[PDB]
DNA sequence: GCATCCGTGAGTCGAGGG
DNA sequence: TATAATGGGAGCTGTCACGGATGC
RNA sequence: CUCGA
């Protein structure tokens, strides 16, 4: 169908790779495709560079490293459940400083974890993502001390786990003090050890009025840079004794040190801008020619002593400035990683180098990869920002990579983040979404990258503008930093523009974020698009302008939850987003280059180029994801069919023709109905489940272990105690059910059989072998069954044995068995729906086709959505969405409606306008005049001055087609609603919140080892916890016995539990409760406490709950 | 061994019995009752005495003999007849097949 | 405060 | 935490009287399980109890004959419906249940002020008193329909709001 | 008969603010630093805001969620505190047998500290209804007994008498002033405010009165 | 009888004494090939009592007929193995340790 | 709403002594099998099946209908506990 | 509250206001073994000076003495009820070394020990009510006549 | 009398996931 | 069972308010 | 920790 595109702006660049943020970084520290000679100091070569010489044989020196193939390929890590890595090798060698011998080898250091194509990794089988961190960028800040306004903090920050913060501030006596490691000491102390003189420091801190006068300190001077780096370190190390080389190690490895101390590139170039110097090393000072020489201390307390005295050209700093804020992306936090498990190394090679043979050592001998492997294993495992993949749709991979995390290891504790960290800073605009972030607690701790924003080489955000000389606007794209921003003018985006030149002699602009209105003279630059002002997510919502920003957060939100179906349609009012998203997620197959297609098959497509040569493309089909829903790819493409470079060739999951579809496009109609849509339900027509509108095919993974105990092995097999044919029925000759059968609750996946543990037969159990005459097997039916509510026809079945090729299990597994378990969903009843704009509730009711308010024509509405939802919430979005849906309806055509420019309303109007002409004017061809009950509701429209006294009913009719309102006939009467409805098209999407994995139900069950209460979560089968406030609920209506049930027979009372259920099902009422057992382990973990609990009577004798068993 | 708080909650109970079990013993110890209250007193009791369901214990044919009086040989045939009686209260009634597993 | 230093404290007086 | 407890998503029945709720079959059969059991004892259902508990094990091994038997075991009988955070004490609530089709617990529109509770997404826990002194204490105090004023205010914490309100104005 | 404007009247949905948005301008926004910005959106979302006007209202937006977010921690921690220290409080009695009591003013000083001007109606029937009189009170030909309790016409009539200047304070039975150990009495407490009748001796009146006071913490802007 | 009472006080090591139902000398907890408890360990049987219900750590008596009856053999008491959760034991210190709680606790209750 | 509970509500000093009445009355009609009903054939509790009418299964429903013709005694210290209870079980063997 | 338009009825806040005045300072022990500044609960305070003055002995002269909610509560007399709530270490010890007796008598303690809690259907009050038919009611009754 | 270091708190329920 | 060697390494910190011991 | 309310 025909796609009509609104807006008058013009991108000048495209969408930059999404993904490149995940892949460029990783590529920057791996280096894999660069040369060992020709890799710069940056990434994992750092952590080499760094760690390497290791002295004190004597010497073991770094040459350079490698990284192999991998050994499995991605889709065979994700089957067996191992990582995508590369092995890394290492050239060290030997080097004896007397004997002057030198042992090169290279060394296998381990694996290390590879990124995949679209920007992920898969570790253990499972696809995760590696979150980027922002944090306070390395460098020196001024900030006004709360405690003394005039007074200001100068504070000196490194990087993450490199080192000390360190605190300038001028004491209320006088001097000038210093922070290490919260200890208060003169900074004068520290300046002496540097080399400096009352000579130098009173002709340059002179200048400052009585700032230096506070620095004047007689004692200091009277000794030599020696005896004052002696006194420094007996105040700084209190108990160690005040060696001079143990002095000068301490303070080298806090202050000159690399190798420990070291400022961030950002944080070096930081410091340079700000104290107007330049900087050797990235460290404070340096060691030099035996002694210390100063870099940062000297210009740091120079612009203090400037500050303080309101020296001009001195200002404090904004910490949640974007300039003053990085990013670390997967590169850098790989590194940290990596840069610890390689000291690691180091300490275990100096002990290494002192035991053992002095002749004869090799490099082999010296390097354990253990802490290597450990250190990197730990951060792609249980590191914070490592994440499990949203993998539910192509939309939900893309902004998972896309985060931005305030917390996380060297970030923000919870605790400390406050308004000020949350809060949208003015110069987030270009960089990151003000939109998308969480609702709660989370919020503004997490949020998304902005679409053209990128991130430089020092780890700050840059955002696009258009260069403008003399009033013309160029093709000149210029990224620039939080700071570069500041210094100019820039104008909005809308602003009018004749070809190059500025129409208006009145344009929208910003001054360091502030907006103001200027002349085209004074605009230096322009902004590219309204689109970068949003993230991804956000720019897939039409008419964003008519939404809140509120609701609009959780259409973005949403977005990320939605469900491939398989019927699913792109939106017929697009943001023009829909695309790209589709080609940067690397959901949907494409043509390498021109050429014919050879072949088109469900499996495979092959492709013959220009080149000639034949490439074959394997299709993926309905592969599990991490969420469960089902990624597969279909062919958009015809035999013989002659296609382009960059062509589509399959759609993906969630994807039409190349076009991101997350739901469907059904006819919405708005109104109240019977109560059912009340407090945001919806009402779904029943059509929508005949023609499998919103159904998705889910895949649920089930395992199983056989192992070897010391009562003998258990097995998997066919042969199952006290089990009927029926029960074996779809099971194989092994035991394991067959592919294509259908599973319900109850039924066994995998027959396991394990020998019973040593038992003691009860009297009754003798009695009853005897009578039966029946001996009691060895083994017990252990076999892995379906867990209930859950069910479907399993599509797969993989088995690992022990003995057998390219299978190595963990020790005492003899096999491992998994059965792959898909289904296909139906919408029903519970299912959660929403929309773009924000607008979610789950479904309510589904009605037969008959009782659907429908149009004159016949034609039933899909979803019948309540109008209340929309005035407290303020989106009008959805309301705009359904208008051009309702032309879009009869005119058979689709729209991009771009953000911020798009369809106004008399653009609407006149595509309104052609649909009636199509809507009712077939109706006067097909020899039919007005309803009667068309004419009802016209008159009610004249009361309500929806329409014009005196005009046609096919004018009245119109007037209100152009409100996007029409005559609504109730399916249950035939008589029509006493007023105009709104009604059209929608976008809508199923959220991956269905009522069918949620709902759970447990009458008794497993109980926790020690306290003896129900387990917690669904798929234990444990009971829901009645907690503090639940319980003061019952204690306000002032149920004791309905509490006293919850708090004994329900839950920890063993003897209470026990006799409660046998008394129901032998129709008996429920017994007295006894005192519940978790009371007891209080009493006994009190009693380790050597504090003594005793329950007493009226008369203050002891009374025993334990009744005599733990008494001697 | 892995820490318990690296976790805890996950783990289940597989030494107390659950009340469906022990409700399971309740009803089977009362069902066998049922079946040994057809007997008579004695033959009821040597059965009791034999699968040990009175002391705990079971005792030989000789300890059994020695209490009642009766000779090895005639109180393994009282057993016998007891557990032939049982088999045919079983067959008619079925009541305690269920509880076979 | 620290059991090592401590020690290593009462290590150096003999 | 208890047992004889569930949860599962809210929809609004409009049909429910105010103390009426709906409850999933499924649920029902679960909660009441030990009780479903004597009474498939009472009636021709099973032989006993175990056979009727191994009966229901599997879901193709479950008869229509259950659920009228159910019926009468649910009959004059209340639930306790829940919902967090359980700010006062009307965040519970005690209802006569109605089986429904469908994993979905049905809620009357009145109460969902008092519960704080919208339909879109919210779920609610299931809670069965079991005692007849606990079953004496639900129905008599803790009934929705015998709390129609707010302990805070004394003004009604039960009455016409959204869709109803939108009704008698119009 | 306009969709916003009967479901804003009716009481359905919205408030005048939030329709003030959909039609005339969007109104004054908040710096992040708590300032406002000089420059208010002139645009509706029926019109719709531009994009440097969608940012600028973000900062708020922002700032009003994290604000929420922050607050319920911190009403969640208010609400357990009152239970634990009001959780003994039952009514275990009848009568505590106290001739003491508090008086409720139904006269507030103004502002400009002029006069002496009524209290606002919803503050007297707070410290009213419900309550049990200590004292005999005449007013309007009326006589209220003391020991009853006070019915929302009560309340209303005692408003009445103190327009026409005869009573300005209502002796009432209250928990401050009740020597019930361990609790209150049935008499101090009074009205059972769900069954607008005198309250049941062994109701927990601790856990209402704190779940009461806790429930609308997330409500306090 | 009916509590109407809880009391919390100070245990005295007589008290403490009086708990045990042993002193536990090794730092052991189960054996390891055998996976059973170790003898005069944490998990010891001879202590806290029987593993399984009614029955001993070699098994010689395995019946509810013996209760109360400690075996020669093994020395583990024959009874219910859930005072497993129940009987406390006790550690001998060679010299006397100071309660953290009561020194800590600011201020410090034996200071 | 339960029928009548507004009286109920009046027959009582105390919300909560309602429960406890009815409460103990249901667990009475339990033990005894329903034989001590003070109701009339026709004042009945019934529950309808897929046959037709039977007996309500519920105690408390019973209890509360009872309770509305004034033909039950409660309060304080009526009868001794243990004494109340054989005299039942002599009238109403269960 | 009536700032942001919610209704709450004032005995609310004097449930809670009330718990907040329930401790005093001693001013002076008089003939009492009370000490100067120690802090009790005023009716333990009143219950000691009614005694001591129908001893004819001298009165307690105590101050009223006002704490916020969270130090009222682990001020309580029970210590279930304190070491439950917060700052556990510390309300144990005081409590383990005076020897401290819990009466059971707030909701919290019962609660913990998973007893009936002293309100509502568990309220001594109404708990020891019986239920008796006319047809059992006279049955004793003449069980009792012929005795 | 009054600054300062220490210890103690900082919402509920339910999924998933390592 | 015997060259002789004799004082550790770890360290990123963006909140608030309370009582209370600690010091000038 | 990430989500749902
Ligand atoms: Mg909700
Ligand atoms: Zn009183
Ligand atoms: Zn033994």
């Amino acid at each position: 169908m025909e796609i009509k595109r609104f807006g008058r702006i013009r991108e000048v660049i495209p969408l930059p790779p999404l993904t490149e943020i995940q892949v460029e970084s990783y590529r920057r520290a791996l280096q894999a495709d660069v040369p060992p000679e020709k890799r710069e100091n940056v990434g994992i070569q750092a952590a080499f560079r760094e760690t390497f010489p290791i002295e004190e044989g004597l010497v073991l020196d770094f040459l350079e490293y490698r990284l192999g193939e991998p050994p499995f390929p991605q889709d065979e890590c994700r089957e067996k459940d191992l990582t995508y890595q590369a092995p890394l090798y290492a050239r060290l060698q030997l080097i004896h400083k007397d004997t002057g011998l030198i042992k090169e080898d290279e060394v296998f250091l381990g694996h290390i974890p590879l990124m995949t194509e679209d920007g992920s990794f898969i570790i253990n089988g499972a696809d995760r993502v590696i979150v980027s961190q922002i944090h306070r960028s390395p460098g020196v800040y001024f900030t006004p001390d709360p405690a003394r306004p005039g007074r200001y903090i100068a504070s000196i920050i490194p990087l993450p786990k490199r080192g000390p913060w360190i605190d300038l501030e001028v004491e209320p006596n006088g001097v000038v003090s210093m922070k290490v490691n919260k200890r208060k000491f003169p900074l004068v102390l520290l300046l002496r050890v540097l080399g400096y003189d009352q000579e130098t420091l009173a002709r340059e801190l002179g200048a400052y009025g009585e700032l230096v006068q506070g620095l004047m300190d007689e004692s200091v001077f009277a000794m030599r840079p020696e005896e004052a780096l002696i006194r420094l370190f007996t105040l700084l190390r209190p108990g160690d004794p005040p060696k001079r080389d143990k002095a000068v190690a301490y303070v080298y490895g806090l202050i000159a040190d690399p190798r420990r101390y070291d400022l961030g590139e950002a944080g070096r170039y930081k410091a340079e801008e700000k104290l107007g110097i330049r900087l050797s090393g990235r460290t404070l000072a340096r060691f030099e020619d035996g002694e210390f020489k100063d870099e940062v201390f000297l210009p740091t307390l120079r612009y203090l002593f400037a500050l303080t005295a309101g020296v001009p050209g001195h200002e404090v700093d904004d910490i949640d400035h974007l300039g003053n804020r990085r990013i670390r992306t997967v590169g850098e936090l790989m590194t940290d990683q990596f840069r610890v498990g390689l000291a690691r190394l180091a300490r275990g090679v100096r002990e290494r180098m002192l035991m053992g043979s002095e002749d004869s050592l090799t490099p082999a001998k010296l390097v354990n990869s253990r802490p290597l492997e450990a250190a990197i294993r730990e951060f792609f495992s249980r590191s914070q920002l490592s994440q499990f993949k949203d993998e539910t749709n192509p939309l939900s991979s893309l902004r998972h990579k896309r985060r931005i995390s305030a917390l996380g290891p060297g970030g923000l504790t919870r605790e400390r983040a406050g308004f000020d960290v949350r809060d949208v800073h003015r110069t987030h605009y270009g960089r990151i979404c003000p939109v998308e972030t969480p609702e709660g607690a989370n919020i503004g701790l997490i949020t998304s990258l902005a679409a053209y924003a990128r991130v430089d080489e020092l780890g700050f955000i840059r955002t696009p503008y258009r260069r403008v000389v003399g009033g013309v606007v160029t093709d000149e794209v210029v990224y620039m930093t939080a700071t570069e921003e500041d210094r100019y003018t820039i104008a909005q985006a809308n602003t009018p523009l004749e070809g190059n030149r500025i129409a208006a002699e009145r344009v929208v602009a910003r001054r360091k974020g502030e907006p103001v209105i200027v002349s085209p003279e004074e605009v230096e630059f322009m902004d590219v698009s309204p689109k970068q002002v949003f993230s991804v997510n956000t720019n897939l919502i039409p008419f964003l302008e008519h939404d809140d920003a509120n609701r609009a957060l959780m259409g973005s939100n949403m977005q990320t939850q939605a469900v491939p179906l398989i019927r699913a349609q792109a939106p017929v009012v697009m943001t023009g987003l829909e695309e790209r998203v589709v080609r940067d997620s690397l959901a949907a197959l494409y043509a390498e280059e021109d050429g014919e297609v050879a072949k088109v098959d469900g499996n495979r497509i092959v492709v013959r180029y220009e080149d000639g040569r034949l490439v074959e493309y394997p299709l993926r089909r309905f592969y599990r994801s991490n969420q469960g829903t089902a990624l597969d790819q279909r062919p958009r493409v015809v035999v013989g069919q002659r296609v382009r470079k960059g062509d589509l060739l399959a759609d993906g999951p969630a994807s039409e023709n190349g076009f991101l579809a997350l739901g469907q496009n059904v006819l919405v109609a708005i109104m109240p109905f019977d109560g059912y849509n009340f407090e945001d339900a919806i009402v779904i027509s029943e059509e929508l489940l005949k023609r499998d509108f919103y159904t998705s095919i889910h895949i649920e993974r089930y395992e199983i272990e056989a192992r070897d105990t010391k009562l003998g092995p258990e097995r998997i097999t066919r042969d199952i105690p006290h089990l009927s044919e029926a029960a074996l029925r779809d099971l194989d000759e092994e035991g394991v059910v067959r592919i294509g059968a259908e599973v319900k609750p109850g039924d066994i996946l995998v027959g396991r059989t394990s020998f019973k543990g040593e038992s003691e037969p009860t009297p009754e159990e003798r009695l009853l072998r005897s009578i039966f005459g029946e001996k009691a097997r060895d083994v017990k039916d252990t076999s892995l069954r379906v867990p209930p509510g859950e069910g479907g026809i399993v599509v797969r079945t993989v088995r690992l044995r022990r003995g057998d090729p390219g299978v190595e299990l963990k020790p005492g597994v003899r096999e491992v068995v998994r059965v792959y378990v898909a289904q296909k969903r139906k919408l029903q009843v519970g299912d959660k729906l929403a929309n773009r704009h924000g607008n979610k509730g789950v479904v309510a009711k589904i009605l037969p086709v008959e009782d659907m308010p429908h149009l004159p024509d016949g034609t039933p509405v899909d979803v019948i959505l309540n109008p209340l939802g929309v005035p407290s919430r303020m989106n009008l979005g959805q309301i705009l969405e359904t208008h051009l849906g309702l032309a879009g309806y009869f005119l058979g055509q689709r729209y991009i409606s771009p953000i911020f420019d798009g369809a106004k309303e008399p653009e609407i109007k006149e595509l309104l306008a052609q649909a009636f002409e199509v809507y009712f004017g077939k109706r006067k061809g097909e020899g039919f005049g007005v309803d009667k009950r068309e004419v009802e509701v016209l008159r009610r429209a004249e009361k309500l001055g929806l329409v014009t006294p005196g005009k046609t009913p096919e004018e009245q009719l119109k007037e209100l087609f152009l409100q996007g309102k029409v005559v609504l006939y109730d399916g249950r009467t035939g008589e029509p609603i006493e007023g105009p409805i709104v009604v059209g098209q929608m976008f809508i999407m199923k959220l991956y919140h269905m009522v069918e994995d949620k709902m759970h139900a447990r009458s008794t069950g497993p109980y926790s080892l020690i306290t003896q209460q129900p387990l917690g979560g669904k798929a234990q089968f444990g009971g829901q916890r009645f907690g503090e406030m639940e319980v003061w609920a019952l204690e306000a209506y002032g149920a004791a016995h309905t509490l006293q049930e919850m708090l004994t027979l329900k839950s920890d009372d063993i003897e209470g539990r026990n006799a409660a259920y046998e008394a129901i099902i032998k129709g008996e009422d429920v017994p007295e409760p006894s005192v519940p057992e978790s009371f007891r382990v209080l009493v006994k973990e009190l009693q380790a406490l050597a504090l003594d609990v005793q329950t007493l009577d009226e008369k203050d004798n002891p009374v025993d709950i334990f009744e005599g068993l733990a008494s001697k | 061994p892995v820490s318990l708080e690296t976790y805890g909650d996950f783990i289940p109970d597989e030494h107390l019995p659950s009340p469906v079990d022990a409700a399971t013993q309740s009803l089977l110890s009362e069902e066998l009752e049922k079946a040994l209250s057809k007997l008579s007193e004695r033959e009821a009791m040597v059965l009791k005495l034999r699968k040990g369901l009175i002391d705990g214990r079971e005792h030989t044919l000789e300890e059994v003999g020695a209490f009642f009086g009766v000779t090895r040989e005639r109180i393994r045939q009282i057993e016998n007849k007891a557990l032939r009686k049982l088999k045919y209260h079983e067959s008619r009634t079925r009541k305690l097949r269920d509880f076979l597993d | 405060s620290d059991p090592v230093r401590q020690y290593l404290h009462e290590i150096g007086q003999v | 935490r208890v047992d004889y407890s569930g949860r599962s998503v809210i929809v609004v029945g409009p049909q429910l009287k105010l103390h009426q709720c709906g409850l999933p079959k499924r649920m029902a059969l679960e909660l009441f399980k030990p009780f479903l059991l004597k009474k498939m004892e009472e009636k021709g259902i099973a032989p006993n109890v175990k056979a009727a508990r191994r009966m229901l094990e599997r879901q193709r091994d479950i008869k229509d004959e259950v659920w009228d038997a159910l019926e009468e075991v649910i009959h004059g009988k209340v639930v306790l419906l829940n919902r967090a955070p359980t700010l006062h004490r009307l965040g519970i609530q005690a209802f006569q249940p109605v089986l429904v089709e469908g994993q979905s617990i049905q809620l009357h529109p009145l109460v969902c002020e008092a519960f704080n509770a919208d339909f879109d997404g919210d779920q609610m826990a299931v809670h069965v008193p079991l005692s007849s002194f606990a079953q004496a204490e639900a129905r008599i105090q803790m009934l929705s329909a015998h709390n129609l004023l707010s302990p805070a205010s004394g003004e009604p914490l039960a009455k016409p709001s959204r869709d109803i309100i939108l009704g008698l104005y119009y | 008969f306009n969709p916003l404007y009967v479901m804003a009247q009716s009481g359905a949905r919205g408030n005048p603010q939030q329709i003030r948005q959909l039609c005339g301008l969007r109104g004054l926004m908040q710096k992040p630093s708590g300032e406002t910005f000089e420059v208010p959106v002139r645009s509706s979302f029926r019109e719709g805001l531009t994009v440097l006007e969608y940012f600028i209202s973000s900062h708020g937006a922002r700032k009003g969620g994290a604000d929420t977010a922050l607050r319920t921690a911190d009403s969640g921690y208010l609400t357990r505190k009152l239970v634990d220290v009001t959780h003994e409080i039952v009514v275990r009695e009848a009568d505590c047998g106290t001739t003491n009591y508090i008086s409720v003013p139904l006269f507030q000083p103004d502002e400009v500290t002029r006069s002496l001007r009524l209290r606002k109606r919803a503050d007297i029937e707070a410290g009213l209804y419900g309550r049990v009189l200590a004292r005999e009170v005449e007013v309007l030909g009326v006589r209220l007994e003391e020991g009853r309790y006070l019915s929302m016409d009560d309340v209303h009539l005692l408003i009445k008498a103190a327009e026409a200047g005869e009573i300005q304070e209502v002796p009432v039975r209250s928990p401050l002033t009740c020597q019930t150990r361990y609790g209150v009495c049935q008499k101090c407490y009074g009205y059972d405010l769900s069954m607008a009748r005198p309250v049941s001796i062994g109701e927990a009146v601790g856990i209402v009165a704190a779940q009461s006071i806790g429930e609308p913490g997330t409500q306090l802007t | 009888k009916e509590v109407r009472k809880v009391r919390i006080a100070l245990a005295s090591p007589e008290k403490i004494r009086s708990w045990s139902y042993g002193e536990v000398e090794k730092p052991e907890t189960i054996n390891y090939r055998t996976l059973k408890p170790e003898r005069d360990g944490l998990f010891d049987e001879r202590i806290f009592g029987p593993i399984k219900d009614y029955e001993c750590a070699c098994g010689k008596y395995k019946r509810q007929r013996f209760e109360g009856k400690v075996c020669e053999r093994c020395g583990v008491e024959v009874t219910k193995s859930i005072v497993r959760r129940y009987r406390m034991g006790h550690i001998e210190l060679a010299t006397p340790a100071a309660h953290i709680w009561f020194v800590k606790d600011v201020p410090s209750k034996i200071g | 709403a339960e029928p009548g509970i507004d009286k109920l509500f009046g027959m009582v000093d105390s919300k909560y002594r309602l429960t406890v009445v009815v409460a103990k009355r249901a667990q009475q009609l339990l033990r005894h099998g329903f034989k001590n009903t003070v109701l009339e054939p026709e004042e009945r509790p019934k529950m309808q099946t897929l046959e037709g009418l039977f007996d309500d299964p519920n105690a408390v429903t019973w209890a509360m209908k009872e309770l509305l013709t004034g033909r039950l005694v409660f309060g304080e210290n009526l009868v001794p506990e243990d004494r109340l209870q054989k005299e039942m079980e002599r009238l109403y063997p269960v | 509250y009536r700032a942001q338009g919610v209704k709450l009825h004032d005995k609310h806040i004097e449930i809670v206001v009330r718990q907040m005045m329930k401790y005093v300072e001693v001013t002076d022990p008089g003939d009492s073994r009370l000490l100067e500044g120690q802090v009790l609960e005023k009716w333990d305070v009143e219950a000691l000076n009614e005694r001591l003055i129908a001893e004819g002995k001298t009165p307690v002269a105590w101050k009223p003495l006002l704490m916020g909610v969270t130090k009222s509560a682990l001020s309580t007399k029970s210590w279930l009820s304190a070491a439950s709530f917060q700052n556990t270490t510390h309300v144990l010890t005081e409590a383990a070394i005076a020897g401290k007796k819990d009466e059971l008598i707030g909701l919290k303690e019962n609660v913990i020990l998973g007893r009936l809690i002293p309100a509502g259907t568990g309220s001594d009050f109404v708990r020891f009510t019986q239920v008796v038919d006319q047809k059992t009611l006279k049955a004793i009754e003449e069980a009792r006549k012929e005795a």
